[PDB]
C-alpha cells in the first residue's frame, strides 16, 4: 500500500493521501496485539524506512506556496506513526552486505538519529507556535523510544543530549536515563 | 597621611596586578614605605628599588600579604573594606576577579567591630553590608562564585549572623514583593544558612511568628488589606527556599511550620499560592532523609504514600491552584534577576473552611505517624498551643481559621471551653 | 551503562544549577538513581521524588556532594575530569564559574595514576593536563 502512494507524487491531492496513510499505521500499532504477523520484526522495521524518506521540514517555505502547508502536517502525523512503530522494536539490519551484525546496528542508529536530531534543531522557536511546539514534543519522544530498545548499539552517540542547547529538551533525556538505570 | 593607612594599603595592592610594567613596580615601593612607616608586620621582607621586572602573574603573591596582615593587623579592617569595595566598580572585569581573592580574608575580623560598645563602630558595619549587598544584585555573571566566598565565608560566623540577617529584610523591603531586590536576597539566605542551619531556620520562623501575633492590634477584614501584609509574603519566600535539602530544621520546628501553613493556605496571587503547596512537599521530604531522627521502617512508608497523595489533582484543587500543570513552574520564574514580577489576573477564588478541614487532618495523620518512634514527642502539645491562643481572641481574618483547626487536633475538652465556643456564636 | 558511571555524574551536577526549575528537578532524580545503582558513599540520603522546589542559588550543595565523591570514590576521576573539561567550553559565563568550583577537589586525586605501572594511564592524565593548558590560554577574563 505504501510502495503505490510513496510513488503518487507531490500534490494538494496526493498530500491528502499520505497524511491518512500515515493515520492508518497509528492505528494499526493499536490493535498489534489482537492481529497476527508472519514476521513481526522484519516488518517494522520497513515501515519505519518507508516512513522517515516522508518527515521532510522546511520543505514549504522553498515550495512558496502556502497552500502546502499541509506537508507540516504531514510532518506531524508522520512522526505520530513512527512513535507508534518504534515503541519496544529492537533494530535489524537488512543483509544485503556482508558485514559485522554488531557494526551494523550502530552504523543504522546514528542513521536515524542524526535525522531526529536535524529536525530538532529546526523547530526550535528562534528558527505556528502550537505547530512547533507539539512537532518538538513528538521530536523527543519518538528518539526516547529509539534509545531504550537499542541502549547496547546507540548509548554511546546519544551521550550529546546532556549539553543540548534547548533547556526543556535536557530535562526529557534525563528523566529516560533514569529509567534505564532503574531496570535490572 | 598617617590618618589613613588603611585606604592606601588598598592602592598598593590594587596596582600590583597590573598590567602595565612600569605601574607594578610603582606600586612595589609603595608597599615597602607603608611597612616601615607604620611598622606593619608581614611573613618576607621588602627593599625599595628601580628597576624590578615584575611578572604579571602576580596573583598568589598579593593574597599571601593580605592574608597575612588580615590576621595580625585587625585595626585596619574597617577602613580597608570601605575603601576595597569602593574600588571593585571602576576596575574593569579581570581586576574585579582579584579584588575577592584578597577581600575574603578580611570579613572574619568583622567579629569585633559588630559589637564594639555602640561606639557608632556598629554603624559602620551595617554600612559596609549594605554595599556588599548592591555588588551582588549586580554582578550576575559572577554570582556562583561571589556565594561561596563572601556570604557562604562570613555566614560561618555565629556572632554575627544576627545583624547580616537584619540588613537583608530591610533591602528586600523597599523593593516589594515582587522586586528584584527582594527576590534575590531570598535566594542568598540559602547560602548565610548553610553555615547554622539551626540557627538560620530558629531566627526567620521567629520573626513570622511575631508577625502574625501581631494582627491582632489592628484587625483587618482580610491579611490581604492588612498593612503588615507586605512583610508576612517576602518572609514566606525565605521560608519556601530555606525548606529544601532539610535546611529548616524540622526535626525542631515542625510545630511552628504547620501552624503557618494553615494561616497561608490558599491566600494571595497565584504565585504565593504555589509557593505553600511547595513548602509543604518539602517539610515531609525532609522528614523521610533526616538522620536525627530514627524512624522504624513501618513509619517511612507512611510518609512516603503521603509524599505522592499531596501531589495528586485532588490536593491542587484544594490548595487553590487548579489549572496549573505543575507548581513548581510558577512557583519560581526564570528571570527573577532582570525584571520584577508582573501579577495580573487579580480574580481570585475563593476557600471554604471545609477544604482546611482536609488538609488540616492530612497532615495531622503524619505527625502522629512520627510520633510513635520518637519518644516523650512534644510537637502535638506545641501546636494546640499556638491554635488555642488565636481560637478565642477577636481577629475577624484568622479566627474563623484557627477555630476549625484547633477542633480536628484537640484530645481533650472542658466545660469552660464549650461556653466561649457557644458565646462566640452569640 | 555500567560501565561509565563517572561520566554520568558530572552531568547531574552540571544541571543542577541550571536556571530552569522543571530541570534541576529532574537532575535531582537522575542524581538518586546513580547512588543506589553503583553503591556510591555520599554524606547525606537522597530520596527519588517529583514536584520538589530546588531552589536556584544552589551551589555550596554541590560542591559539598562533589567533595565527598572526590574523597571516596577516587576510580571515578578519570572519566569524570575528562567530561568535565568537555562541559566547559560549551557551557555560558554563569556556568563556567561553577565548573571551576567542584573541579578542584578531584585534582588531587591524580597522584596515584600519574605512575600507574604505564598501563596506558600514564597516557592520560597528559591528555587531561593539556586540555587545562587549552582553557587559561582562551578565557582571559577568568
Amino acid at each position: 500500500l505504501v510502495r503505490y502512494v510513496r510513488v503518487l507524487g507531490n500534490m494538494v491531492h496526493a498530500i491528502q493521501i499520505k497524511t491518512k496513510l500515515c493515520q492508518l499505521v497509528e492505528v494499526m500499532m493499536a490493535r498489534r496485539d489482537d492481529l497476527s504477523f508472519c514476521q513481526e520484526m522484519k516488518f517494522r522495521n520497513k515501515m519505519v524506512e518507508y516512513l522517515t524518506d516522508w518527515v521532510m521540514g522546511t520543505s514549504n517555505q522553498a515550495a512558496d506556496d502556502d497552500v502546502k502547508c499541509l506537508t507540516r502536517d504531514l510532518d506531524q502525523a508522520s512522526m505520530e506513526a513512527v512513535v507508534s512503530l518504534l515503541a519496544g522494536l529492537p533494530l535489524q539490519p537488512e543483509e544485503g552486505d556482508g558485514v559485522e551484525l554488531m557494526e551494523a546496528k550502530s552504523q543504522l542508529f546514528l542513521k536515524y538519529f542524526t535525522l531526529f536530531m536535524n529536525l530538532l534543531n529546526d523547530c526550535s522557536e528562534v528558527e505556528m507556535s502550537r505547530r512547533l511546539a507539539s512537532l518538538r514534543h513528538c521530536t523527543v519522544l519518538a528518539m526516547s523510544n529509539l534509545l531504550n530498545a537499542n541502549v547496547d548499539s546507540g548509548l554511546m552517540h546519544s551521550i550529546g543530549l546532556g549539553y543540548h542547547k534547548d533547556l526543556q529538551t535536557r530535562a526529557t533525556f534525563m528523566e529516560v536515563l533514569t529509567k534505564i538505570l532503574q531496570q535490572g | 597621611p598617617k590618618d589613613v593607612p588603611g585606604t592606601l594599603l588598598n592602592i598598593a595592592l590594587l596596582n600590583l596586578g597590573s598590567s602595565d610594567p612600569s605601574l607594578r613596580s610603582a606600586a612595589y615601593n609603595l608597599l615597602c614605605a607603608l611597612t616601615c612607616t607604620f611598622n606593619l608586620k608581614i611573613e618576607g621582607q621588602l627593599l625599595e628599588t628601580s628597576g624590578l621586572c615584575i611578572p604579571a602573574n602576580n596573583t598568589l603573591f598579593i593574597v599571601s600579604i593580605s592574608k597575612t596582615l588580615a590576621a595580625n593587623e585587625p585595626h585596619l579592617t574597617l577602613e580597608f573594606l570601605e575603601e576595597c569595595i569602593s574600588g571593585f566598580s571602576k576596575s574593569s572585569i579581570e581586576l574585579k576577579h582579584l579584588c575577592l581573592e584578597y577581600m575574603t580574608p578580611w570579613l572574619s575580623n568583622l567579629v569585633r567591630f559588630c559589637k564594639h560598645n555602640d561606639d557608632a563602630k556598629r554603624q559602620r558595619v551595617t554600612a559596609i553590608l549594605d554595599k556588599l549587598i548592591t555588588m551582588t544584585i549586580n554582578e550576575k555573571q559572577m554570582y556562583p562564585s561571589i556565594q561561596a566566598k563572601i556570604w557562604g565565608s562570613l555566614g560561618q560566623i555565629t556572632d554575627l549572623l544576627d545583624v547580616v540577617l537584619d540588613s537583608f529584610i530591610k533591602t528586600s523591603a523597599t523593593g516589594g514583593l515582587g522586586s528584584i531586590k527582594a527576590e534575590v536576597m531570598a535566594d542568598t539566605a540559602v547560602a548565610l544558612a548553610s553555615g547554622n542551619v539551626k540557627l538560620v531556620s530558629s531566627k526567620v520562623i521567629g520573626r513570622m511568628c511575631k508577625i502574625i501575633d501581631k494582627t491582632c492590634l489592628s484587625p483587618t477584614p482580610t491579611l490581604e488589606q492588612h498593612l503588615m501584609w507586605d512583610d508576612i509574603a517576602i518572609l514566606a519566600r525565605y521560608m519556601l527556599m530555606l525548606s529544601f535539602n532539610n535546611s529548616l530544621d524540622v526535626a525542631a520546628h515542625l510545630p511552628y511550620l504547620f501552624h503557618v501553613v494553615t494561616f497561608l493556605v490558599a491566600t494571595g496571587p497565584l504565585s504565593l499560592r504555589a509557593s505553600t503547596h511547595g513548602l509543604v512537599i518539602n517539610i515531609i521530604h525532609s522528614l523521610c532523609t533526616c538522620s536525627q531522627l530514627h524512624f522504624s521502617e513501618e513509619t517511612k512508608q507512611v510518609l512516603r504514600l503521603s509524599l505522592t497523595e499531596f501531589s495528586l489533582p485532588k490536593f491542587y484543587l484544594l490548595f487553590g491552584i487548579s489549572k496549573v500543570k505543575s507548581a513548581a513552574v510558577i512557583a519560581f520564574r526564570s528571570s527573577y534577576r532582570d525584571r520584577s514580577f508582573s501579577p495580573g489576573s487579580y480574580e481570585r477564588e475563593t476557600f471554604a473552611l471545609t477544604s482546611l478541614e482536609t488538609v488540616t487532618e492530612a497532615l495531622l495523620e503524619i505527625m502522629e505517624a512520627c510520633m510513635r518512634d520518637i519518644p516523650t514527642c512534644k510537637w502535638l502539645d506545641q501546636w494546640t498551643e499556638l491554635a488555642q491562643r488565636f481560637a478565642f481572641q477577636y481577629n475577624p481574618s484568622l479566627q474563623p481559621r484557627a477555630l476549625v483547626v484547633f477542633g480536628c487536633i484537640s484530645k481533650r475538652v472542658s466545660h469552660g471551653q464549650i461556653k466561649q465556643i457557644i458565646r462566640i456564636l452569640s
